[PDB]
């Protein structure tokens, strides 16, 4: 669903879907080239 | 006969030996992706 | 020689071309 996303980094609207991507266990947040937010990891759980 | 068909593989050999003779179309492409990358990427600064 | 989504997400819209290359090999 299209919806707006607050997790304690950014307010913004998009869809949350899981993949299959991986990231580090210290890193949090990601953008691609263009600076704009494509992933979020969950606060309370391990989720990508 | 022999002249026609020999240059034809001239042609073929050296646009797949070199893939710099189609650099023409290369800079359009790279025009556009410069012109798309720099309009979004201008959204993050304050603009006093 | 994706970047084309991603131009999208900021509202940048790309339009797809009028000619398919089936279209375009047909007439060469």
């Amino acid at each position: 669903k299209c919806v707006n996303f607050n997790f304690n980094g950014l307010t913004g609207t998009g869809v949350l879907t899981e993949s299959n991507k991986k990231f580090l266990p210290f890193q949090q947040f990601g953008r691609d080239i263009a600076d704009t937010t494509d992933a979020v990891r969950d606060p309370q759980t391990l989720e990508i | 006969a022999n002249q026609f068909n020999s240059a034809i593989g001239k042609i073929q050999d050296s646009l797949s030996s070199t893939a710099s003779a189609l650099g023409k179309l290369q800079d359009v492409v790279n025009q556009n992706a410069q012109a798309l990358n720099t309009l979004v990427k201008q959204l993050s600064s304050n603009f006093g | 020689t994706d970047l084309i989504c991603a131009q999208k997400f900021n509202g940048l819209t790309v339009l797809p071309p009028l000619l398919t290359d089936e279209m375009i090999a047909q007439y060469t």
